[PDB]
RNA sequence: UUAUCCAUUUAUAGGGAUGAAUU
RNA sequence: GAGAACUUUGAAGACUGAAGUGGAGAAGGGUUUCUUGUCAACUGUGAUUGAACAAGAGUUAGCCGCUCCUAAGGGAUAGCUGAAAAGUGUUUAAAGGGGUCCCCGUCUCAAAAGGGAAACAGGUUGAUAUUCCUGUGCCAAUAGUAUUAUGAGUUAGAUGGUAACAUAUAUAUAAAUGAACUCCUUUACAUAGGCUUUACACUCGGGGUGCGUUUUCUUUGCACUUUACCUUUAUAACAAACCUUGGAAUCAAUUUACUUGGAGAAGAGGUUCGUUGAACUCAAUUCAAAAAUUUGUUUUGUAGCAAUAGUAAUUCGUAAUUAUCCGAAGUGGUAAGGACUAUCCUUGAAAAAAGGAGGGAACGGCUUUGUGCUUUGCUACUCUUAAUACUUGUAUGAGCGUACCAACAACCGCAUCAGGUCUCCAAGGUUAACAGCCUCUGGUUAAAUAGAAAAAAGUAGGUAAGGGAAGUCGGCAAAAUAGAUCCGUAACUUCGGGAAAAGGAUUGGCUCUGAGGACAUUAAUGUUAACUCAGAACUGAAACGGACAAGGGGA
RNA sequence: UCUGAUGGAGGAUCGAGUUGAUACUGACGUGCAAAUCGUUCAUUUCAAUCACGUUUAGGGGCGAAAGACUAAUCGAAAAG
């Protein structure tokens, strides 16, 4: 909306192309960030289960 | 016609069931919805109306009576104020300093408003156009523009006539001159640029 | 003028002391043939009241049962 | 783009009246047409309606003030004096 | 095209002599004079338009229906609802504060 | 201070301690 | 007709060109208006004409105005001054009043453009028309008593909704108690800028009817195809404001521009005003389901007014009858409303009149001891609108204007004078254009004269070889330039300008190419517009803002 | 600080009406006219322009100032 108010698109077709390109890129960034966040979260369970595996033995 | 704003203020009748209306020159800071108090025992604050004998030294005042019960005569134009400068030993007298720089002693029971008159500082804008001055005096009185006496004929003015547009006469006249003759600088103690 | 779409109200108006005339208008429809549209109008002191009848049979019944003291006026 | 180097607001006056008078007009009218904080409601929406009357576009209170600005120093000084007492 | 003229006494274009052309069954253009608008009645406190009443010139207001000129509350069609709410709160709470202050004298 | 002059008001309590108010 | 250049009729050729010798009003005039007659003088030539002369006619209002209110102001009353004549106008009036026993507070005139109860369409005369005729409406007023009907309340004054708010449909939405006193609202208001909606106007294509052209062409060129006030008109649609729920940063919503939100935004669901005035299946009509409120369609109606009127046609007779009156869009001239933005040492009337609210005075009726307060029953009485009957002064709608001109010969200027003199309506083509030029509706073809001839001289114009201000006090007068698009613009400067500086190129017609939207079946298909802008080929006696319109530049 | 758009200020700019009157020292000068006619000029959002009503009266009024204007009369109107 603010882009169109600033005289960036002189035509309807150009606006459609621009929004499609932006949509693809903002989908790809999410699709990389979410998978990195999930994979990073997974390794928190091993790190928080080996703690109790050690502490059930030595810490008492 | 006037440069300063007016406050419309409503009091409540005390001898009877009803309401009454007043028009008062507004001091700088007043707002719609404010309660002001008028009387001999009212607290000292901006917009209250008090007798001048209950004000300490240095108080800035406006809308003053030069005689008691007068309903106000002295400090009224926009941006103007007076100063309390002395209280007498036995009461009954109060000394103030007026905007022109004169000093005066007043009855100590006369009334005034605390604060300065609003909308002050309006002679700091250049007028810059003849039409603006046409619109200024359009709502005051018929006194604009002005032809100068050196550009008339002798029948209409003491300065009129001549082959070169001069006065030819000393332009400072005396206090006793008749009505058709008191026309230049009236009873002038002094002429020229001031240097102090 | 005013319009009425309730038959009972129409017959109530006809019997009142200051109804003095009825108008009958017959007119072929603009769509087809054999379509005698009819309007019946009551002249009271204040307003004409108009009721529209699409059925020539029911309409033809209506003004038969209409009280004899009303003057009748035929426009077509 | 920037449409004017110097005269800014006084470009409506053209070439008339001389440069120094236009400078004083510019200084005065910068204050005259600005916005001021309303102390009653918190928004900055107070604008001048006449030579001494100021009004808030949101809460709709009217405050009596200066000619070209909302406060002049001389009134602020006296108010501070009274409040100190 | 067909051209028109004033039918009434006033022949000048004042605010009370406004005009609107109209086509007749006999096939001609004619003039008709237009009534002036009427301001909306306003709240006695905040000077805002009162909801639920009609805006009529006082001649048309005189012969208008009774329910078209009023609302059913403590101040009807003279003070708006926000103002009435604030008035009620002011009354009750200031009386409570005065009564609290009265007892504390001792 | 009573002649004389001025001012104010509906000639409306003798001096000191941004609700509503009438029968 | 005794007598026709300037009386009338028909046929031609032309003008006005909606900023009109077209329509309607004010000031001013006063019968100039209409019908008939008519020529002594007038109508600067004629005249049978005429605003001239003579006889008789013609102006119709509850709804158009005045009459009422107040304005800038005028005249007055008390008092005071002055020989008076006059000047001034609460300056210490025991005044003016209104309210039913009190309070408020001078009188009167001044607006035919300010304020302000109420009306429309068709027809009609030789001369008047929102005034007459026909039909349909509206506004204001309408005593007392009694009866009869319309509805409502109580067995002393009604209800619904959480809320914003809503409710009386009787022939007709007429009734929802309210005193003294008090407070508000309408009447009621400047300028500039763009955006938007709706009516009137204009235009394109279908259907019907009539007319025109027709050696050749032409599914063709023109005309008509209408719908007022009033019914709170019902209901739709829309710019706004407010209510309920909800709970906002990854800030959102949104305009051409803007604007707005924890003092409660978006989303979802509601209430009201304004605009407008049949839009929306709007109203009736069940074919069959859902109630002791639904589907395509029941099919009707220009929603009533309303076709019975108006217009265009075809008829038969010496007032007569029939058929049409209906399908889809575009352009943006004029007027009004809406929500906004901005400007001011400028902030842009009043009164008559009308409405809303606070407060709570008083009060169920009919006879029932007495002196307004003391005694017994019925738990029909209280409002409201309409009609009737009787008593009452005779229980609707006063008085004045209304013909005509408004300059072209009706006015002022000594006149039938090329002068002066206030307001509203406003078609087609070309075009930025209500300019100029040409045209349709309406108006005219008239001017104190005509025919012939055509030299000097004059007045208003048009051209000129070669030179180009040498003419003259002086480039006086006249020429040269000019629209729009694309390029390019100095000194100086108060930095805003100078500037259209100076300068250079292009412009017709015809045949094509490209760019800019909306909508519905799902990116894929389909329908469907308005006007501008940019390129290419071809073409002509090298011409093209072709007429009109339209800067000379510089030191 | 620079670039593109949006936006619509100003006693801004051309210009028809309106209000005026620069040149031809044009016509006319026994006029159409006791101030007209033609062409050419100045002005159009503001100190703008019109209409009615109203106030100011002669040695006085009114004047963005020319001794201008005050009913064809003004360096002191008109009637007796
Ligand atoms: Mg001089
Ligand atoms: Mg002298
Ligand atoms: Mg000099
Ligand atoms: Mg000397
Ligand atoms: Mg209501
Ligand atoms: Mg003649
Ligand atoms: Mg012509
Ligand atoms: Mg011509
Ligand atoms: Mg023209
Ligand atoms: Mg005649
Ligand atoms: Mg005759
Ligand atoms: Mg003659
Ligand atoms: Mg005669
Ligand atoms: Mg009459
Ligand atoms: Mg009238
Ligand atoms: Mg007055
Ligand atoms: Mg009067
Ligand atoms: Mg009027
Ligand atoms: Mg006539
Ligand atoms: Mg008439
Ligand atoms: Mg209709
Ligand atoms: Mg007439
Ligand atoms: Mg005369
Ligand atoms: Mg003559
Ligand atoms: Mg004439
Ligand atoms: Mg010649
Ligand atoms: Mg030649
Ligand atoms: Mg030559
Ligand atoms: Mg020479
Ligand atoms: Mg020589
Ligand atoms: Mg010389
Ligand atoms: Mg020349
Ligand atoms: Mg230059
Ligand atoms: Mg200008
Ligand atoms: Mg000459
Ligand atoms: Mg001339
Ligand atoms: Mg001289
Ligand atoms: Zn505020
Ligand atoms: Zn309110």
């Amino acid at each position: 909306y603010l882009k169109c108010k600033g005289n960036q698109f002189k035509n309807k077709r150009t606006l459609i192309e621009a929004i499609q390109r932006e949509k693809n890129e903002t989908l790809k960034k999410k699709a990389i960030a979410d998978q990195l966040e999930a994979k990073r979260l997974k390794a928190q369970v091993l790190r928080n289960k080996r703690k109790l595996k050690k502490d059930k033995e030595v810490v008492a | 016609g006037r440069g300063a704003p007016l406050a419309k203020v409503i009091f409540k009748r005390t001898e009877k069931y009803g309401k009454k209306e007043e028009l008062i020159i507004a001091s700088e800071g007043m707002f719609t919805g404010q309660y002001i108090s008028c009387g001999t025992k009212a607290p000292l604050s901006v917009g209250n109306i008090l007798p001048i004998g209950k004000m300490p030294e240095g108080t800035l005042i406006c809308n003053l009576e030069h005689r008691t019960g007068n309903r106000g005569t002295l400090v009224k134009a926009s941006g103007c104020y007076a100063t309390v400068v002395g209280q007498s030993e036995d009461g009954k007298k109060t000394k103030v300093r007026l905007p022109s720089g004169a000093k005066k002693t007043i009855d100590a029971k006369a009334r005034a408003m605390v604060g300065v008159v609003g909308a002050g500082g309006r002679i700091d804008k250049p007028i810059l156009k003849a039409g603006v001055a046409h619109h200024k005096y359009r709502v005051k009185r018929n006194c604009w523009p002005k032809v100068r006496g050196v550009a008339m004929n002798p029948v209409e003015h003491p300065h009129g006539g001549g082959n070169h547009q001069h006065i030819g006469h000393p332009s400072t006249v005396s206090r006793s001159a008749p009505a058709g003759q008191k026309v230049g600088l009236i009873a002038a103690r002094r002429t020229g640029l001031l240097r102090g | 003028p005013k319009q009425i779409t309730d038959i009972r109200k129409f017959l109530k108006i006809s019997r009142k002391p200051d109804t003095t005339a009825v108008i009958i208008m017959k007119k072929k429809s603009k769509t087809k043939k054999n379509t005698v549209i009819t309007k019946l109008k009551l002249r009271t002191k204040k307003y004409l009241y108009t009721m529209v009848f699409a059925d020539r049979k029911k309409a033809e019944r209506i003004e038969n049962s209409l009280l004899p003291s009303l003057k009748r006026i035929y426009y077509p | 783009s920037r449409r004017t180097k110097k005269v800014g607001l006084t470009g409506k006056y053209g070439t008339r009246y001389g440069s120094s008078l236009r400078k004083q007009i510019k200084k005065i009218e910068l204050m005259q047409h600005a916005k001021y904080l309303c102390t009653f409601c918190g928004k900055t929406a107070t604008k001048r309606t006449c030579v001494g009357i100021w009004k808030c576009k949101k809460c709709k209170r009217k405050v009596c003030g200066g000619a070209w600005s909302l406060t002049t120093p001389a009134a602020v000084a006296a108010k501070s004096t009274i409040i100190r007492l | 095209a067909q051209r028109v003229h004033y039918r009434r006494h006033n022949h000048y274009n004042t605010k009370s002599n406004k005009v609107r052309p109209v086509r007749t069954p006999g096939g001609k253009l004619t003039i008709h004079v237009v009534k002036k608008k009427a301001g909306k009645p306003k709240c006695a406190d905040c000077k805002t338009a009162i909801q639920g009443v009609k805006a009529l010139r006082p001649a048309d207001n005189y012969r208008a229906r009774r329910k078209n000129r009023t609302v059913a509350r403590a101040y009807g069609g003279s003070i708006c609802a926000r103002c009435i709410r604030e008035r009620i709160m002011r009354a009750f709470l200031f009386e409570e504060q005065k009564c609290v202050r009265q007892v504390l004298k001792e």
